[PDB]
RNA sequence: AAGCUAAGUUGAUAAUAAAUAAAUAUUGAAUACAUAUUAAAUAUGAAGUUGUUUUAAUAAGAUAAUUAAUCUGAUAAUUUU
RNA sequence: AGAGUAGAUAUUGUAAGCUAUGUUUGCCACCUUCGACUCAACAUUUCCUCUUGGUUGUAAAAGCUAAGAAGGGUU
RNA sequence: AAUAUUUAAAAUCAAAUAUAUAUAUAUUUGUUAAUAGAUAAUAUACGGAUCUUAAUAAUAAGAAUUAUUUA
RNA sequence: AGGUAAAUAAUCUAAAGGGAAACAGCCCAGAUUAAGAUAUAAAGUUCCUAAUAAAUAAUAAGUGAAAUAAAUAUUAAAAU
């Protein structure tokens, strides 16, 4: 009411592009972690780096966090996500049950990917 | 002229009109049904 | 004959078109204006006298306006000056008082050194009177309507009560020293300033005044006077511009 | 080293012509280009503390392009300082009162920087509704362009000056 | 499209020609626009008349059977085919004007309500009731005749002009529902209200 | 008596014109019909707008003279218009 | 929903619904003169004056209701 | 071409992922706009300019709005 | 309610610098001193003002363009 926190209700094209890149970067981090674990498993079994990378059979991670992060239904990749959920986040105190993801504190660091099926 | 945000057609002889960036209703039979979307 | 010059292709090949007329131009302004079809006179207010109608006995005040050597000096035109006007000179003056430049001007226009010079704007070219012609009081018709322009009397640094008719304050009931003052001159912090045009004490008078629809009662040439019903702005021996009325005929 | 030499050509105020009859850019875009020229950003010798601008002459402004209903709707404001004296004039009326080039002049003035150089850069822009201007000879021309121009047109541009 | 697709039958005494002008005028709108550079002229026994038409509309002749058709390039454009229909209607109306003519009958209902012609038949004076004289002067291409003071005939070759003049005359006194009083443009009538004085 | 003044005297309320608001119309489709148009064309319409009239300030422009015992101003003296 | 001799919509619109103002009475605690006289400037949510639509409920006159309208006026 | 709920990716349909090499299970995504309602008091306030494009037609403009995206 | 009472972060308090027009608390980032070549964060690239070229649809209302105003009404879009 009194203070002027002039935060617009919708993002711009540049903001959307940056958000897309950030999502992609997190996806890349997850992918690299899994690949490193796979190569480590191969090297422990005896193979070397070259055919560890070229191995037809890729070893899946055995930790809960990595397995869940790799499941698309838990942490969908950027290209899998919907345009709505790329930029809008779920709020139960807002008309339409949505708010711009840029109104979340520290939104460039924290990650949101999934909202309720019917919201 | 019934200037109102809700404009209907009461007499079957009412006809809609799009003039001056506004919606009008004119009735050929009953002149009471003239309306304007203000 | 031949000199070195170069032409830009853009300018050379530009298509010729005429710029439209803009309202803020002398031609359109002159067309719009409301001007008489005849020139007027310069006169010198001499004073006021009664006027008695011989037939009905009506008595009405009348100002006496002297016509003394009123001559047309030169003309103004639309193709040279942007408006149609007749410059008119009144009176006789002395070499010592007139300047060399204006002496040359009067000599060139073949007139004598003049007490006063002022120009009257006519509607078109039909109203321009030839230069050097002496204009007489009979230039106006008895019973017609003219407009008179002149500088009014000076009243000096006048207070708000006299200048704008403010009521002032009471003379009693505890009123303090400021009796003849205008009261408040603004509002609180919101404006924070006195708005332009606030009525305040200041010099009044010595200002041009145009009185319209003054009736010409009597005109005679053996005395060189013009009679105007009513009153004319300015003190005695003050110059007045008389010209046919624009509103009534 | 690059700076040592004859800078007289560099700091020369050329005269540029933009014929709105041929130009296809709209009012604002044309005005942005004109403002760039008047500021002098197009000169590699430009430094902010200096006024390196060039003269610009605009002709046939009566064919300027305006999109939408701006002509009948856009309003220009002016206020002396006395409350209740807010003049609001439509673009149509401003055009009928002061001409078409007045709109372009306002646009360029708005796009110019807000400095002591603003007005002297603005007066450097000459606008004419028609084609008749006194700066026909004050336009950059080269000897290698004269071939296309016919002789009578050259004679007209030379002898029939204002 | 149904209106504009109907052909036109032209008698031997009426001819229709189409040509272009020197100054194409281009009028603007939002995402659309129009360009007008053609003109159609209809000649007939009762004078000549003309219409302005865009470049996207063409007339197909047929001397046999005396038939002419009007068509545009692209009917997918609603803002084009509406103009096609309107231009068909206008040229047909002009053809009726030249071959036969357009007529309107004004009836002056009311006691003392009457019309007269003055100024060599140029001015029309109406007495619908006023302390001030009322009327107006006929435009070019329209001619007026009064068989009776209470009746008036306005006719010419341009339907729009004849009927606009008729309506302008009627504006002085339209019909009054309580008692029939005013100028009636044509056979059209009004419904009167009951007396039912309080 | 002069002057000032209103209780007195005189004049004015600034047109004609141009676009419009609400609103009243002609022809006319897309949409056989209908529709004044939030299509193309064609008209009416306000003490409001533009203007006009009146008074400030500006001087684009115009006439004239240009080193003068009567070229232009000022200081100075007698004063009010 | 109901009055309006008839008919919810000429006028009228009673519980409830959606909003607008920040002139009222309160609420918070960032920040510790009412009236009169004089002169008023601004807004329009127009009282009068101009243009206009509706009104078995506008025959005329006087009205009611509404649209444009802040130029002038408003003990 | 006419009677014509609803404003939808749940269900169906179409593209993609992970297991599957003659085919299936599971997962991810894709379902409307414009105007009116609109709203006060020193001064119009997207920060301002200004922003919608058009053949003939020149070196050379055609969102600077919204929604998905690319380099 | 820029209210009040406590519960998790974070910042101001005690934090300069970039963005949010201006801005204690929001987005990014923590000034030992310089230099100014490279990669940048948030935010942006018509001019004021450092920096951009495109694709596919929609808008015609200057709607909107860095503070989305509701019920409702009108006109338009396809599924059988
Ligand atoms: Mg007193
Ligand atoms: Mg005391
Ligand atoms: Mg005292
Ligand atoms: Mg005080
Ligand atoms: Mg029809
Ligand atoms: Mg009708
Ligand atoms: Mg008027
Ligand atoms: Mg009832
Ligand atoms: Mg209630
Ligand atoms: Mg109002
Ligand atoms: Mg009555
Ligand atoms: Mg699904
Ligand atoms: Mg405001
Ligand atoms: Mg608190
Ligand atoms: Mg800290
Ligand atoms: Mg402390
Ligand atoms: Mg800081
Ligand atoms: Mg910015
Ligand atoms: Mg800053
Ligand atoms: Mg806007």
């Amino acid at each position: 009411g009194g203070l002027l926190w002039k935060i617009p209700w919708r993002m711009s094209t540049h903001q959307k592009t940056r958000q897309r890149e950030r999502l992609r970067n997190v996806d890349q981090v997850i992918k690299q972690l899994t690949l490193g674990l796979h190569v480590q498993r191969c090297q422990d079994k005896g193979l070397t780096y070259q055919e560890a990378m070229e191995s037809k059979k890729k070893y899946k991670p055995r930790s809960k966090s990595l397995r869940l992060l790799n499941k698309p239904s838990v942490f969908p990749k950027e290209n899998q996500m919907s345009s709505k959920d790329k930029y809008w986040t779920f709020d139960k105190k807002a008309v339409g049950y949505r708010k711009g993801i840029h109104k979340v504190p520290k939104w460039t660091k924290i990650s949101i990917r999934k909202a309720p099926k019917f919201f | 002229f019934k200037v109102r945000t809700s404009v209907k057609k009461f007499c079957s002889d009412c006809y809609l009109v799009r003039r001056k960036g506004r919606v009008y209703i004119y009735c050929k039979s009953n002149k009471k049904h003239k309306q304007r979307q203000g | 004959s031949t000199r070195p010059f170069l032409v830009a292709p853009s300018i050379a090949n530009s298509i010729t078109t005429e710029a439209p007329a803009i309202n803020h131009s002398p031609e359109l302004a002159n067309a719009r204006k409301w001007l008489p079809k005849r020139c007027g006179l310069i006169t010198r207010k001499k004073g006021m006298m009664p006027y008695f109608d011989k037939s009905t006995g009506e008595r009405s005040a009348a100002t006496i306006l002297e016509v003394n050597n009123v001559e047309v000096i030169m003309h103004r035109t639309s193709e040279v000056n942007g408006y149609f006007a007749c410059q008119v000179g009144y009176g006789s003056r002395h070499l010592s008082k007139v300047s060399r430049q204006m002496l040359g001007h009067f000599a060139s226009k073949v007139v004598n050194p003049k007490e006063h010079v002022a120009e009257f704007r006519v509607k078109d070219e039909k109203g321009l009177i030839p230069p050097g012609t002496l204009l007489k009081p009979s230039f106006f018709k008895e019973g017609q309507y003219v407009d008179v322009r002149s500088v009014s009397k000076g009243k000096g640094f006048t207070g708000v009560m006299k200048r704008y008719g403010f009521k002032g304050l009471r003379a009693s009931h505890g009123t303090s020293i400021m009796h003849r003052h205008g009261g408040s001159y603004g509002q609180n912090q919101d404006p924070g300033r006195v708005l332009p045009g606030r009525k305040m004490p200041g010099h009044m008078g010595n200002e041009h005044v145009t009185i319209q629809n003054v009736k010409v009662l009597k005109v005679d040439d053996e005395n060189n006077v013009i009679w105007v019903k009513g009153s004319v702005a300015g003190p005695k021996n003050s110059f007045v511009k008389i010209q046919d009325a624009i509103k009534k005929t | 080293s690059q700076k040592i030499g004859h800078s007289g050509l560099a700091f020369a105020r050329l005269w540029h012509h933009v014929d709105v009859a041929r130009d296809k850019r709209t009012l604002g875009r044309l005005a942005s280009a004109i403002a760039i020229t008047l500021i002098g950003r197009h000169k590699p010798v430009y430094h902010p503390s200096q006024d390196c601008g060039d003269y610009v002459v605009v002709t046939n402004c009566q064919k300027i392009r305006v999109t939408g209903k701006k002509f009948e709707q856009k309003t220009y404001w002016s206020h002396s300082g006395r409350p209740g004296q807010l003049k609001l004039q439509t673009m149509n009326k401003v055009v009928a009162d002061k001409g078409f080039g007045e709109i372009l002049k306002k646009a360029v003035s708005g796009m110019l920087p807000k400095n002591k150089l603003r007005k002297q850069r603005l007066d450097r822009l000459k606008v004419f509704d028609g084609s008749e201007n006194p700066y026909k000879q004050n336009i950059t021309a080269f000897a290698h362009e004269q071939s296309s121009i016919p002789e009578p047109l050259k004679e007209s541009i030379f002898n029939q000056l204002k | 499209s149904q209106v504009g697709s109907l052909p036109l039958y032209i008698s031997p005494e009426v001819q229709v020609s189409i040509n272009a002008l020197s100054m194409p005028r281009i009028i603007r709108k939002g995402r659309t626009s129009m360009n007008i550079s053609q003109n159609i002229t209809v000649k007939g026994p009762k004078g000549e008349l003309s219409v302005e038409v865009p470049d996207f509309l063409h007339l197909d002749k047929d001397e046999k059977h005396g038939k002419i058709n009007v068509t545009v390039q692209n009917s997918e454009d609603k803002h084009q085919r509406s103009m096609w229909g309107t231009v068909r209607s206008l040229i047909n109306n002009h053809i009726i004007g030249v071959t036969e003519g357009h007529l309107a009958v004004l009836r002056f209902v009311g006691t003392g309500y009457r019309a007269q012609l003055e100024n060599d038949g140029k001015f029309v004076n109406v007495k619908v009731g006023a302390s001030i004289k009322q009327g107006l002067d006929v435009p070019e291409g329209i001619v007026v005749k009064t068989p009776a003071p209470t009746s008036l005939i306005i006719e010419g070759c341009n339907k729009q002009q004849v009927l606009l003049f008729a309506a302008k005359l009627r504006k002085f006194h339209p019909p009054e529902p309580y008692k029939g009083k005013g100028i009636y443009v044509n056979d059209e009538t009004i419904k009167l209200k009951d007396k039912k004085i309080k």
